């Protein structure tokens, strides 16, 4: 058994074995058979015999000098191929014969030179076609691509491709129905003659580092005209030789297409301005910036028409500005710079999220910071200090809220979220919270999930903070160093189903504050150090308790207390992992596990 | 205990007592009234203190309808060169003073907020006075 | 007994008691008598008889209308008197007649009209003379103050002393040696006469809230000329009425003067440039601002000569930049605007000062952020978000680090402290460190007092980390969340005298640890929960050991283990309050000192 | 095992080996030798993996002799759009790529650096190789 087994009679997978032949010992029925990095030099008509019914194959690096005719014949259902690495100087035509459901097609860093001498003429159903790494001088689609339907990805990267003529893509013309996600980057280009884009129409578009300087830039844009793509990805890689220039002069004339999503991703320049830029980028619905930095910049208020905004991984000197009268969604998410927040002005916005950012505020929230009045989605987690000054006021609509990790202040000098009524999730967790009022949560008539996992309480006291909120099903109060319960504390919580007190510091297991939880699912006291009780009063559970973990946490297994083992050992129908609770104060009676053990007195 | 009422305003009734066993007589005023939704207004002393008022600060225990908040301690006025002029004053010294507030932006719930007011001054750092305010607050 | 006793046969104060003469009962050796808020309408001659020896004396609200003649005589060693707020018609000439050794005279708030009817010429001593709040309308200095020397203070505020002429400091002329604090706040003045103030010298002169207008305090700026003043101090009060204006015109003319210090207290406006203001103020050695809000100042960078700079309780929009060749000392303190921290130059500054801002760093601490090299000493406490991308490198002259309660980051990836061999001082508390590296103190060989209190360990376990720290003599570890130590972590500590660990979560009490700490005299291990032990083994602490805080924890007075109490109990000349230490565990043994129970068993 | 020099410069002696049973080769070169004191380079790669360098990332484990650092995570690139061009890659593409770097503002104590690295990536996350580095370090 060379070929390592992945699945049992499904899946095989042998790379790497010096194979020189397709292996006879593999079951009859198997599907995605892995065979790479094994050297075949040459492949022969009906070489895969022994497989009639296949699903995936792969030949990467497998040093293929000919594909003879009548390969893969005897193969159906085979919907993917892989022949990436593989010298090809010789594809016998006919090559592909029977595939009756073919969809995927890579056939990358093959010494291809030209589409029209490729024999995926026959082939439908074929969905995808990657041809990038090769030797193709040309953008000329051959006339066979009329046959070929269902076509959704082309992708012809890293070739050298340097000039566009009217008389390329005269096919595609006789497409009624056409969904063409194309793909040319890094193709060194230096002309496109005006009226080869026209009446054609694209679903992406992708150009990035194919511009050598910025005038060039400008003609080959100008050759673009009456382009109609529905989504246009611009800009360049670190990893290559970058535009010397980029002002306001650039990346005009894109105003002749019809765009309606815009991405430019890297720029290496220091954009200083944004509009006289991005002018005839309006209407877009969509607009995205990544990894730009436009840090010396003053005029960011200006009336864009744009639905969705997104500024990923960007540098800033000062939070911009935002003036926006239709933005409905905005990210803001892993920029770097600037670390302060400044009011904005968005009447009709109802998702945010600035979280990774490490920024900070003052006086964080309330509807005058994001002019706003329907939000749904607040996201300000990972920042740097958030000062409380204000209760949520105007934001009475607000499902989602999420804090966790950020540093908050001033959070127990009165009822911080007092106007949230419709809030359903709430993430306080890892914030530096020092909870010291007895109604912090006041106002959260309909919360359901409440995380705070990392905030201490005043002398390691747990007060009747839970009250009116009657529907929490999910509380999680964990690595708070909690040493003590009031005896009402989880009162009117009659929804509650997980209920998480683990790494605590606890000594006794009381029954009595969890007498009536009638939906209680899963108890966990785990990481505690659980000694001994209050007294022998340690009633049954109620009855929904399906799970109770007690793992991890110190026992005392002498005669003192014995009746405690006693009473744990009585029910092992709620308990989790029995071979990790054990005894550790007898230093002769150690790593014991607690209800094996048969001790005297 | 004798109550002395201040304002009335559309929201707030203020009002207060003495704490301990000093009853020494101030008088306070706030013009317009506070309104407990974001207000501005002036607010006018005269008063005869038993001690120096350097380095005054105040201890301020509150009460939201039963539940305690934290202590807060405020600093009135600071070591040398201080912002207000009435806090050089010296035992039996009159003081005839206005200042100007402002505050706006927390929503409060009903109740009966209570707040328990200790003026702390002097080189020895003692008190000056003790007095008990209480607010209703019923919105609209 | 109606006055009450403060110190035996010392001090006796009684206020408010409604007396109506001096008390005979009083002993007869007394200092310090405090008698104020009683009514004595009038004082008659040796009224204070009973009292022949006596310090200070307080007649405050004492309402007298009249003083006679010969009142005081028998009365020597009075070095205070306290005459606030007696309305006096009628001060017999002769008063404070015999008084050989008097140096504070009080008199506020009488109804002083005027200073040459005022029988103080006869008075020497006498240093301080504080006439506040009373109705004087001219600043003319009499004849007996030449007779009247060693008077240091001079406070006459709020009266109504509207003008100044040349002829009044006629005297004052005939003083050598002459220091005179001067105080005139509140005045109403409109008219200082040009040649007023002219050879005179005066040690501090005060001038708040006693200008109407921008050229009514112009005007009076250049009625004062050659007036040289080693201390300046201008500005007004909160309280009362302020300027409408201060431009770069005002304080001008300022320059004909001689400071030495300088103070601006409490602008009202909202000041928009500092340089073309504040321009003949070079050359000063001290300059300070309190409360002024200058946020929108472009160019804070220009050369002054200012060897000592505060700024305390001012608002502002950006941090400041600084460049200052000769600025030894700098204080920004307690400031609330902006929240950031940028370069600065000080190429001579030995003491830095940033607590209570509240504003961030990034890349905190090296040569490049502050732009000097030797500076001794660094507060950075109570601060936003401090980012540590350095370890202090060109500040190797550095022995006092303050950090507590702002929030470190990055501190345990990489030796943040290596530069730092000349440190005595670290503090490092409540900083949301978590010590993940040994290696974090590497580079302190010559700290002497480390504080880290409320900074966790990884998994709660104390590693070797205190090597190389061969002089500290104090180690504060007390609230961080400790349950074990490894055997050997306080080796090499042969200096330690005090070490604080508590309010950890400890259960049991080891001796091997310090078994080699020959200079220990303070161990403490408080609010822990200390029940047992590993064994018997608790030997003999170090010899030096000479208290033990063990009070406050649970404890287990049961069979089991009660070898351990008896070992407790075997020592006594080294517990603390043993009224403290009782039993927990077992519910009929509680609240019952260790020490005291005599158990079976 | 067999040791892989790389560079030497004033202060630095770089080298590497292999972890675990992979012993797939690799092309690493850097112009000029960095400097443990702050430098700036080039760093130039040839490899070919032997799965798809989709959302790549590495595991750093970090030893200053003998005291281990906690573990560093480095996502080199993220999900789409991404800045370097060679993470399109897929098994059997050959990468031949060119890197710039630069660093300063950090003193080390002389010893022994040890970093392990684990290179993560494709669909399902698993490991693509493990290399062990060796820098000796003697300032001056
Ligand atoms: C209650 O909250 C605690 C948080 O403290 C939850 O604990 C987490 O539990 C998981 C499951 O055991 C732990 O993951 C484990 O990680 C180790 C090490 O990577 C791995 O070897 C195990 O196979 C397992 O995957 C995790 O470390 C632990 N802590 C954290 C911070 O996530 C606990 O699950 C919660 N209880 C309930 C019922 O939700
Ligand atoms: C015993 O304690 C362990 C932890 O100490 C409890 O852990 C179980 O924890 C895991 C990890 O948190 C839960 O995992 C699943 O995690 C994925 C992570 O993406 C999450 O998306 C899923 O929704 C799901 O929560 C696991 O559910 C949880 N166990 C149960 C039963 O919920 C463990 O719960 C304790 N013992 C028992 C019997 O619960
Ligand atoms: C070790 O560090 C702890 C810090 O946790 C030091 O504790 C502090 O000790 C003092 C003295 O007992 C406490 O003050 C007391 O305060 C109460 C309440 O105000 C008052 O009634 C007592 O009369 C006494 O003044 C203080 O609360 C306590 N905690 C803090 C945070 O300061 C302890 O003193 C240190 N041990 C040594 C030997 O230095
Ligand atoms: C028993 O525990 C208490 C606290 O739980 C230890 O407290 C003693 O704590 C006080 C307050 O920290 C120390 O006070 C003095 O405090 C002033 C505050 O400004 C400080 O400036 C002085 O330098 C001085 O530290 C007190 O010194 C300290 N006791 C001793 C003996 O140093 C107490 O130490 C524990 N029992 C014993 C016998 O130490
Ligand atoms: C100021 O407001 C208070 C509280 O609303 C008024 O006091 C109450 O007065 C009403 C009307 O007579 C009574 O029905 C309540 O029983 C009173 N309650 C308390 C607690 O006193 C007060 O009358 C108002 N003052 C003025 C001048 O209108
Ligand atoms: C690169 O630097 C290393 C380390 O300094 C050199 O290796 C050492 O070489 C010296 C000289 O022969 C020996 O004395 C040491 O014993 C060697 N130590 C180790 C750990 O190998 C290495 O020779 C240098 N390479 C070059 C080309 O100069
Ligand atoms: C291609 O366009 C068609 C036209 O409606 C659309 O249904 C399909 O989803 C598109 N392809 C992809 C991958 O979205
Ligand atoms: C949740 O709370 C709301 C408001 O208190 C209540 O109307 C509703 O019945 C509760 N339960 C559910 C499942 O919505
Ligand atoms: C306080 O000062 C104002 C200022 O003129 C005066 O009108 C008022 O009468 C003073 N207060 C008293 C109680 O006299
Ligand atoms: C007054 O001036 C003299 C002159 O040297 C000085 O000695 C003295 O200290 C000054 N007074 C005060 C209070 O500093
Ligand atoms: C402190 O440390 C320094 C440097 O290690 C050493 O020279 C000195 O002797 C130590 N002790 C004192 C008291 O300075
Ligand atoms: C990598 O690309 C450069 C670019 O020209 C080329 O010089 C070099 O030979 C390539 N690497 C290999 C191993 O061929």
């Amino acid at each position: 058994e060379p070929c390592v087994e992945v699945v049992p009679n499904i899946t095989y997978q042998c790379m790497e074995l010096n194979f020189y032949k397709i292996p006879d010992n593999l079951p009859f029925s198997t599907k995605n058979l892995d065979l790479s990095f094994n050297p075949l030099r040459h492949l022969g008509s009906y070489s895969f015999f022994s497989f009639p019914e296949l699903q995936v194959l792969d030949l990467s690096r497998c040093e293929i000098q000919t594909i003879e005719d009548g390969a893969y014949q005897s193969l159906s259902h085979l919907s993917t191929l892989i022949l990436t690495g593989n010298p090809i100087q010789s594809l016998a035509l006919g090559a592909f014969s029977g595939l009756s459901s073919l969809q995927k097609l890579v056939a990358v860093e093959t010494n291809l030179a030209s589409l029209e001498n490729f024999p995926i003429g026959h082939l439908k159903t074929l969905k995808e076609l990657n041809v990038a790494h090769n030797l193709i001088q040309s953008f000329k689609l051959p006339e066979y691509f009329s046959n070929l339907t269902n076509l959704e990805h082309l992708d012809l990267s890293s070739n050298k491709i340097q000039s566009i003529y009217c008389t390329d893509l005269r096919v595609l013309h006789q497409m009624p129905l056409l969904n063409l996600s194309l793909d040319l980057s890094l193709n060194p280009m230096n002309f496109i003659q005006p009226g080869a884009f026209k009446e054609i129409r694209l679903h992406k578009l992708t150009l990035r580092n194919n511009f050598d300087s910025l005038n060039v830039m400008k003609t080959c844009i100008q050759g673009l005209a009456g382009l109609e793509v529905h989504r246009l990805v611009l800009g360049e890689f670190r990893n290559e030789g970058n535009l010397e220039k980029f002002d306001k002069s650039a990346l005009e004339g894109l105003c002749n297409l019809t765009i309606e999503e815009f991405r430019l991703a890297y720029l290496d320049y220091y954009l200083d301005d944004i509009i006289d830029l991005f002018n005839c980028l309006t209407n877009v619905s969509s607009f995205s910036l990544v990894s730009v930095t436009i840090e010396r910049v003053k005029d960011f208020s200006y009336n864009f028409g744009w639905q969705h905004l997104e500024l990923v991984n960007c540098k800033f000197g000062q939070f911009p500005t935002l003036k926006l009268k239709s933005l409905k969604r905005l990210t803001f998410t892993s920029n770097k710079g600037g670390n302060a927040f400044s009011e904005v002005d968005l009447p009709s916005l109802e998702f945010l999220d600035l979280s990774r950012n490490g920024l900070s505020f003052k006086g964080c929230c309330s509807q005058s910071d994001f002019g706003t009045t329907s939000l749904k989605y607040l996201d300000l987690s990972f920042n740097g200090v958030i000062t409380m000054s204000s209760n949520f006021l105007g934001l009475e609509q607000l499902e989602h809220l999420d804090f966790q990790h950020s540093n908050l202040k001033q959070m127990s000098e009165f009822s911080v979220f007092l106007s949230l009524r419709n809030l359903i999730y709430l993430d306080i967790s890892h914030t530096h919270t020092r909870v010291a009022f007895n109604g912090i949560f006041n106002g959260l008539s309909s919360l359901e999930v409440l995380k705070m996992a990392g905030n201490s309480f005043q002398e390691n006291f747990l007060p009747d903070i839970f009250t009116e909120l009657r529907n929490l099903t999910f509380l999680d109060l964990s690595q708070c160093q909690l040493e003590q319960l009031s005896p009402t504390a989880f009162n009117s919580l009659s929804s509650l189903q997980v209920l998480n007190m683990s790494h605590n510091n606890f000594f006794s297991l009381d029954t009595f504050p969890y007498k009536c939880l009638n939906s209680l699912q899963v108890l966990d006291y785990s990481l505690n150090h659980i000694m001994t009780s209050k007294k022998q009063e340690l009633q049954h559970f109620p009855s929904s308790l399906a799970f109770l973990n007690l793992t991890q946490n110190d026992f005392a297994c002498t005669c003192e207390h014995q009746s405690f083992l006693q009473w744990i050992k009585d029910q092992r129908q709620l308990l989790v992992e029995v071979e990790r609770m054990e005894c550790a104060t007898p230093s002769d009676k150690q790593g014991m596990p607690v209800l094996s053990l048969n001790i005297t007195c | 205990q004798k109550q002395y009422w201040v304002c009335n305003s559309s929201d707030a009734s203020i009002s207060y007592t003495y704490c301990d066993k000093m009853q020494y007589p101030i008088s306070i005023n706030v013009n317009p009234c506070i309104e407990l939704k974001g207000s501005k207004g002036l607010l006018h002393i005269f008063y005869i203190p038993r001690r120096d008022l350097k380095q005054l600060y105040f201890n301020l225990y509150i009460t939201v309808n039963t539940m305690n908040l934290p202590k807060r301690k405020e600093v009135i006025c600071r070591g040398s060169d201080d912002d207000y002029s009435f806090c050089r004053a010296l035992k039996g010294e009159t003081v005839n003073t206005t200042i100007s507030f402002s505050f706006k932006g927390i929503k409060f719930s009903k109740g009966k907020y209570k707040c328990v007011v200790e003026a702390i001054s002097g080189s020895p750092e003692e008190m000056l006075f003790c007095l008990e305010f209480v607010i209703l607050h019923q919105p609209n």
